[PDB]
DNA sequence: GTTATCCGCTCACAATGCCACACGCGCTGCTCGG
DNA sequence: CCGAGCAGCATCATTACTTGTGAGCGGATAAC
């Protein structure tokens, strides 16, 4: 089973997993250290954000590769902005710098 | 299952590792073609609506 | 946009600016309309509007209105996505204590006030009184206080006295503390103090001290007042096709906590009946604890299923929070998972793909090339046609794939290779075809194993994926050069098949005009695919760089080599093809042609070689038949015999002439015996099986029996599973790992006794249970490893230093395991390597050593080199190229970006799966060197061994140290120096049930200090009637001679104590216990005798353990400082022991445990490190006494020994990078010139930036110390945090970033991967280098 | 037509750099289609940019000079006609 | 007695990845409610 | 009256063989 584009999780906006949802697949951390081993920076960044986060992101990949155009838009991995608001969700103040 | 007519031996690499090569006979005797049956239950609730 | 994450506590204040209201009550959702319940945990008013632009109240439903909050139910009206991000807050009725800083251990909230954690514990849950402010009368602000105190102190004092319990009594201890007064006057007392632990414990705090004044964080921020709550979203309340809800832990902790707090309050404005407001202030503590974290304290367990409730904590920490769940490896949503097959027609950069798969990947590319043809200028027609399938979707999807590379990945991707790249085709069915060679790179078996798939979109990952990770591009292993794509089965097979010799076959003696005229002539049938025959062939030469000769020889081979020559590349010559050409020997032709014809002839050739290996092996018809593995007759005959042998041993034994335990013995080897014979009767009856003729009698040529067919080609499985097969099985292992006394006689081609089975199935199930097992725990391992060296990015291109470590081939008492020029083989020389004929520089010292420079090297015969290791590189925040050395997988050296720390984490753990849970005698000739030796001579003109750590060692005419040796103490040696002698010819023999006192000049010998009864007993050798003195020390004695001890003294012919002769001192000898000693006094002595005959893992944890650096149970004791050795006031609990050094200062007292023995006498004069007493070593004691090389060469050969020991290969470079990374820690000496204190451990990094731009200036560096730590607390100790919080801990590593107010600059593959953004290591760097020297001012 | 990137990474002393040079020359020769040098044969841009690589006569500087000198033609003809604007305000 | 020393005991903290599939996930006498 | 929702519950002893390791703390043990 595949899946180009379809439902997606409420809690963090990447997809579902399981054929019966037709998710996506899981692309666990030795995958990550795999790819990083290579070069593998550009691959790995948007199948970090644009892939299967960032629905700004995401959506502005979809309908710009319809118009035969390949290009990234990385912005921010929304389960980041959920890490981020959870951790605020203890006194544990944190932000993004400045510069 | 099935007894099978078999021989033991390469074949072009097609049963390169362990790989099994068969023949469109098993296929069409329905040797192997088996079934599988799936349930779908669909509930009706009673919302206050 | 930003480049760090600040990270601190928040206050009240800003924890209610991030609020967007205060709920109130618990209530969710109402039931009878599912509408968010105004002020509950969903209230549209204090986070959003549930629909997009659309009120609550309906009042407006257009996207102009947005910004108006509503009248009737007020409520904000935007897009629903803002109910992801307005946190609300709670106002606590009354303040209440913060989990995580209070129980996190070690208490920060402890730390901070000198406070046992005990009392706070007990007087924040209200059970005790802290009384603050300390009024005139004996109270303190710190003291605890109890109920009877408390009222007793009240009757004494209504006033002045301010004894508090629970949260508030913290609040107003913590604001009043005054922090930079504390924290000065402490300072000024530290270097007051000089107690030990006091002092640690002292620069703990004042650290503490000094990061929270430095941050912004107030004490008081520690004690909650206010309660942030998650926003609506991340906590969703589900439904299901009913009424029921998946209420989730979040909502109802908040409930629990809410509710404690509503009934709080009302009960406080309720006249508070003050038992009753305690206790419930005590429990709405408990319940916001819980809250934090359901972990600590006790459970909070969920009702109907008794398991605990999802904390906050929780939805962080384990492999479920969203580190290790959704940041680091998310899951994707563009590609794809199958199961796969062989089809090896296709090419080795192609690979198979069903076309169902690819016409659900590229699905948008499918849209965007019919859109850009117009045949659907539509999305929705789009999809309708793709829902079609008109064949005109089938060739544009062949077209828009037509270049498009995708990546096949095997499920746990061990190393670098279990992710790869291809070129697709269409196929039909669903499996994912792929070529053979690369499915046994990824150790991918045909089990049903599925494969997942990965389409890379965007342009610059497309020609990525084309550039590194195409499988055409990764033939040497990173792990070790060695070519990983091997020909590994069903083809090495076919060719040793067709590249094989029958002597008489059809077409025998004929001549052959080329290969093509052979080939011809087989495929015609007129002659055998193997016959001897005479061929002309031009193997074509590059003699000099470009050139070709062509050389039209005539050549004997056979017409399968003859055949098979037409596929070798016009490279190597012929010779390669003539031999019966094995697996070993396709490796060798493929590495070869590689060498010497660049890449794509290589691929080719390989290509090929796999086409006609299977073409051939299916021409063949191997097949394995019952009567093939023939049974060697004699083998029942010799088993009675050796049965018979047995038989009359158990006689033996059953006459009680023989003992039982070498009865044992001599079974197991009279069975082995047997064992060798029989297999190497089944080989001699197999190998050479084939008796044939040729024009005439009788010849005896190499079997071609399908058995001996794979075995000798090495195709599948070895001999000794061959000799397991037809001859004898041999013995099996008990449970514990014993050997049982009958082996089973019998084989598989003949059945098994019921018993035989049952032994072999103890074997089989052992082995199965150590692989379930080993798999999890190298997971975990590998994980570690990766983790500590994240970072490691060759960054600079020469760091300009000179420090190397001597490499040097290996030597382990045997024959020499690795030889030099296998580990310093690509890797740059330190300094200029001398050629041995000295004052001659063989090779400069910035030089690439590649295979001629190595064999240059070779051909002088050096001894070793210094090179530049990557622990020795200077370069800040990652190392330079040139250290590193030759990077694996390529030729040329390492490029600026390659994340080495990764790759090399990564080739150490992945063979993890691979691993498992008297005399000396010489051997070679040459020369007979001593190290660490004082040797002086016996009566019987012998040399005596008088020192320590005594190595021999056997060296080469050509100046090469062959052997090596530990000649342990007291051993004579019967032979001189220089003096070449064969092996066998032993140096030195000994007895380890002895440790002998010998002396150093000739006379008689004394006593003094030898008193019989008292110090020493009379014991007598009581079955030969001799007699001896038997020196039991202090403690075994009575104590009126425990601190009295004994010497002997080595005489002249007078009876005074002579000095040694060469210095000016006397040479007495204090005798330790169980000395039994036999010279008598006056009696003359022999130079160097025996005054006193003192009687005397594995697998992945070794090197797990090896890796943690962990105190190894009962390690070495090493010498910290020489000197003369004398045991302190004995018996104190341990056995203390002082030892002067020659004239340094020996202020130091060790205590060895008594029951524990020794290795060092009192005499005795060595320098540091020296064993004190034998056993496994401690690696921070080897750092911290003999620097850093030495315990760096101690592990890499430590677990290259664990490694080559399971046969597995790992270049020395990998172990290399990850003990680099365990020490990257320094602790600091003296104060230095900058304010480093004495206890503060900081990255030696930093500390060398700090000397090097003092030093600069005209102060003095600093004095460092390189620490050593584990891999796990050597990562969590890391300058940033996010990786350290995703690693390992993430309660700990957060609490104290927070405390400290850690501002976290990423420069760093985890959180670089995390924020997701570029990596620093592949072309990223290029982007980040670019960004630091522009965007960056 | 390319199944290795061996002379390709000849051209460029470095992996990296070949790849992102190369990525940059696609995409200019996807969007703004630029004219591809080696004649295509039904190609995507990255192959043809990894030809135009490996025949030598495009790299970082070949490419940024391209670049420099197409955006001074830019400036030079867009001065020309902003300055006869300005005149045709006369 | 002090003063620090070390030791037994306690408690926290880690447990391969995927997958796939299956199954399941308040209650109970108070509250309310007509 | 009686069904449907609901609000805060250790629902007594609910026990619980080790897993292996590290760190810290209260208290035995010894030097000054
Ligand atoms: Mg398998
Ligand atoms: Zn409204
Ligand atoms: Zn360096």
């Amino acid at each position: 089973h595949a899946r180009s584009t379809g439902s997606y999780s409420l809690v963090t906006q990447q997809p579902l997993g399981g054929k019966a949802q037709f998710g996506g697949q899981r692309f666990g951390e030795m995958e990550v250290w795999a790819l990083e081993a290579y070069g593998a920076a550009y691959t790995l960044q948007e199948m970090l954000t644009v892939k299967s986060d960032d629905v700004n992101g995401r959506t502005k990949m979809y309908k710009n590769i319809v118009d035969g155009n390949h290009q990234m838009e990385p912005g921010m991995p929304e389960s980041f902005n959920v890490l981020l608001k959870e951790i605020r969700s203890l006194g544990i103040n944190i932000e993004l710098e400045d510069e | 299952g099935q007894n099978m007519r078999v021989a033991f031996m390469p074949w072009n690499g097609y049963n390169f590792e362990d790989s099994i090569l068969v023949s469109e006979r098993v296929v069409q005797e329905d040797r192997f073609t088996t079934i599988h049956i799936q349930e779908l239950a669909c509930v009706s609730r009673d919302t206050k609506l | 946009e930003f480049d760090a994450i600040k990270i601190a506590l928040a206050s009240p204040d800003m924890i209610r600016s991030w609020s967007f209201g205060e709920v109130k009550k618990p209530e969710t959702i109402n039931y009878r309309t599912f509408k968010p319940e105004r002020d509950g945990l969903f209230c549209a008013r204090i986070f959003g509007p549930v629909k997009d632009y659309e009120c609550l109240c309906g009042k407006y439903k257009r996207l102009k209105h947005r910004g108006v909050i509503c009248e009737k139910c007020g409520v904000e009206v935007t897009q629903t996505k803002v109910r992801r991000e307005r946190m609300g807050h709670i106002e606590l009725a009354s303040p209440t204590a913060h989990i995580w800083f209070l129980k996190s251990l070690p208490s920060r909230i402890g730390l901070l006030l000198d406070m046992p954690l005990r009392d706070i514990e007990r007087v924040l849950y209200f059970e005790s009184y802290v009384v603050i402010e300390g009024g005139m009368t004996n109270l303190e602000r710190q003291q605890i206080l109890t109920e009877e105190q408390y009222l007793d102190a009240l009757e004494e004092f209504g006033d002045e006295f301010d004894a508090k319990m629970g949260a508030e009594a913290i609040q107003a201890l913590l604001k009043s503390m005054d922090l930079e007064q504390e924290c000065e006057q402490l300072r000024e007392e530290l270097n007051e103090t000089n107690s030990e632990t006091k002092r640690k414990k002292l620069t703990k705090r004042i650290k503490l001290l000094e990061a929270f004044v430095q941050s912004g964080n107030k004490p008081e921020w520690m004690i909650l007042t206010v309660l942030p709550v998650l926003p609506p979203d991340l906590r969703p309340l589900v439904p299901l096709d009913g009424g029921r809800f998946a209420t989730s832990d979040l909502n109802d902790l908040y409930r629990r906590v809410i509710n404690r707090n509503n009934r709080l309050k009302r009960l406080l404005d309720l006249a508070a009946p003050d038992i009753i407001v305690r206790n419930e202030k005590r429990m709405l503590q408990e319940a916001v604890d819980a809250l934090l974290d359901n972990g600590r304290r006790g459970r909070a367990i969920t009702g109907s299923n008794k398991r605990p409730l999802k904390s906050l904590a929780d939805m962080i920490k384990g492999k479920q929070g969203r580190f290790r769940q959704n940041l680091l490896g998310k899951r994707v949503d563009y590609s794809g998972r199958s199961v796969i097959t062989v089809g090896p027609y296709l090419r080795l950069h192609q690979c198979g793909l069903p076309k169902k798969m690819a016409l659900e990947l590229f699905k948008p590319f499918i849209y965007g090339k019919l859109e850009l043809r117009g045949l659907a200028t539509t999305i929705k027609a789009a999809k309708k046609m793709v829902e079609r399938e008109e064949a005109v979707v089938w060739d544009i999807l062949d077209e828009v794939i037509r270049e498009h590379p995708v990546l096949l990945n095997r499920a746990p991707t061990l190393h670098r290779l279990g992710i790869q790249a291809f070129e697709p085709v269409l196929i039909e069915g669903k499996a994912i075809q792929l070529h053979p060679l690369v499915c046994a790179a990824y150790n991918a078996d045909f089990d049903g194993d599925q494969m997942a798939v990965h389409v890379p979109l965007t342009l610059e990952a497309q020609l990525e994926a084309r550039a590194l990770m195409m499988s055409t591009n990764n033939i040497l292993s990173p792990a070790n050069g060695e070519p990983i794509i091997v020909p590994s089965q069903d083809v090495v097979l076919g060719l040793y098949y067709m590249t094989r010799d029958c002597v008489n076959a059809k077409g025998e003696g004929m001549v052959l005009t080329g290969p093509k005229e052979a080939e011809r002539l087989y495929r015609s049938g007129l002659a055998s695919l193997h016959a001897r025959v005479k061929v002309r062939i031009t193997e074509y030469e590059k003699d000099a760089n470009g050139e070709l000769v062509a050389k039209t020889s005539l050549k004997d081979t056979t017409v399968g080599r003859a055949i098979l020559w037409m596929i070798v590349p016009k490279g190597l010559p012929y010779s390669i093809v003539n031999q019966a050409l094995g697996k070993k020997a396709i490796s060798k032709m493929l590495n070869t042609c590689y060498r010497i014809l660049g890449l794509k002839p290589t691929v080719i050739f390989a290509d090929q070689i796999m086409y006609t290996g299977f073409a051939y092996a299916a021409r063949s018809g191997a097949s394995v038949g019952i009567d093939d593995m023939v049974i060697p007759e004699k083998k029942h005959e010799i088993i009675s015999e050796a049965e018979a042998e047995v038989a009359e041993i158990q006689e033996q034994f059953q006459s009680g002439l023989v003992t039982a335990g070498e009865r044992y013995n001599k079974v197991i080897d009279i069975w082995a015996a047997a064992n060798d014979r029989v297999s190497k009767a089944m080989m001699d009856n197999l190998q050479t099986e084939t008796v044939i003729n040729r024009d005439g009698q009788e010849e005896k040529q190499v079997s071609f029996n399908s058995i001996y067919m794979m075995a000798d080609s090495g195709a599948r499985g070895s001999a000794a599973q061959i000799r397991q097969l037809a001859g004898m099985r041999g013995l099996m292992a008990k449970p514990d790992g014993s050997i049982i006394e009958t082996p089973i006689t019998a084989n598989f081609r003949e059945g098994l006794n019921v018993l035989q089975y049952f032994i072999s199935t103890h074997g089989a199930r052992k082995g199965l249970a150590d692989t379930a097992l080993k798999t999890a725990n190298s997971g975990y391992l590998t994980r570690r490893l990766v983790d500590v060296a994240q970072d490691l990015v060759v960054t600079e291109d020469d760091c300009g230093t000179h420090e190397g470590i001597m490499m040097t081939p290996v030597i382990e008492g045997g024959d020499v395991k690795e030889p030099l020029r296998d580990r310093v083989l690509g890797r740059v020389t330190a300094e200029d390597v001398l050629k041995p004929g000295t004052a001659d520089i063989l090779v400069p010292r910035n030089t690439l050593l590649h295979e001629q420079w190595c064999d240059l090297l070779e051909e002088n015969s050096v001894d070793a080199v210094k090179v530049r290791s990557v622990v020795s590189c200077d370069t800040d925040f990652g190392v330079c190229a040139h250290c590193y050395g030759r990077d694996l997988a390529r030729g040329h050296i390492i490029n600026k970006g390659e994340a080495i720390g990764v790759i090399a984490a990564q080739s150490i753990g992945e063979p993890g799966t691979q691993l498992t849970m008297s005399s000396i005698q010489v051997k070679n000739k040459g020369s007979i060197k001593l190290s660490n030796v004082k040797s002086v001579v016996n009566s019987s003109g012998k040399l005596v061994i008088t020192s320590r750590n005594t190595e021999l060692k056997l060296i080469d005419e050509f100046g090469r140290t062959k052997e090596s040796y530990k000649v342990p103490y007291g051993a004579v040696l019967a032979k001189g120096d220089g003096e070449q002698v064969a092996g066998g010819e032993t140096v030195a023999n000994w007895d380890p049930h002895t440790m002998p006192v010998i002396t150093e000049v000739s006379g008689f010998v004394r006593f003094t200090d030898m008193i019989d009864g008292q110090t020493i007993t009379r014991q007598t050798d009581e079955l030969t009637g001799l007699s001896s003195l038997v020196v039991l020390d202090s403690a075994e004695r009575t104590a009126g001679g425990k601190d009295l001890r004994p010497a002997l003294k080595i005489v002249d012919a007078q009876g005074n104590d002579v000095l040694i002769p060469g210095t000016d001192m006397p040479a007495q000898y204090f005798l330790p216990g169980k000395a039994i000693v036999q010279l008598e006094d006056g009696v003359q002595i022999s130079s160097g005798d025996t005054l006193a005959r003192i009687p005397q893992t594995g697998g992945l944890p070794r090197v797990a353990d090896l890796f943690e650096a962990r105190r190894p149970k009962e390690p070495a004791i090493l010498a910290e400082i020489s000197g003369i050795v004398s045991f302190g006031k004995e018996t104190k609990g341990k056995r203390r022991l002082v030892i002067t050094p020659v004239d340094g200062s020996d202020p130091y007292e060790e205590m060895i445990p008594k029951w524990r023995q020794l290795n060092v006498f009192e005499g005795e004069r060595v320098e540091r490190g020296d064993v004190i007493s034998d056993g496994p070593e401690a690696p921070h004691d080897i750092l911290r006494l003999r620097g850093v090389h030495a315990v760096t060469r101690y592990i890499v050969n430590e677990v290259q020994d664990v490694y080559r020991l399971q046969g597995v290969k790992i270049n020395d470079k990998h172990i290399e990078v990850i003990v680099r990374q365990m020490l990257r820690k320094a602790t600091i000496v003296n104060a230095g010139s900058s304010d480093f204190l004495e206890g503060e451990q900081v990255e030696y990094s930093r500390v060398k930036i700090a000397n090097r731009e003092l030093e600069a200036n005209g102060k003095v560096g600093a004095t460092y110390s390189r620490d050593l730590l584990g891999i796990t607390k050597a990562s969590l100790a890391t300058e940033s945090f996010i990786s350290a919080a995703s690693f390992q801990e993430t309660t700990r590593v957060l609490t104290e970033a927070a405390v400290a107010g850690k501002r976290d600059e990423l420069r760093g593959l985890k959180e670089n991967v995390i924020v997701g953004r570029l990596i620093p290591a592949g072309t990223g760097y290029a982007y980040h280098q670019d960004r630091m020297r522009r965007r960056a001012a | 037509a390319r199944v290795t990137v061996q002379d390709a990474v000849e051209k460029i002393g470095n992996r990296f750099d070949l790849v992102l040079v190369a990525a940059r020359r696609a995409r200019q020769m996807q969007v703004g289609g630029k004219d591809p040098l080696v004649p295509e044969e039904n190609d995507k841009t990255t192959v043809i940019a990894l030809r135009e690589i490996e025949e030598g006569l495009i790299n970082n500087q070949i490419l940024d000079v391209r670049e420099r000198q197409e955006q001074q033609e830019q400036e030079a003809a867009e001065l020309q006609a902003v300055t006869a604007i300005a005149e045709g305000r006369r």
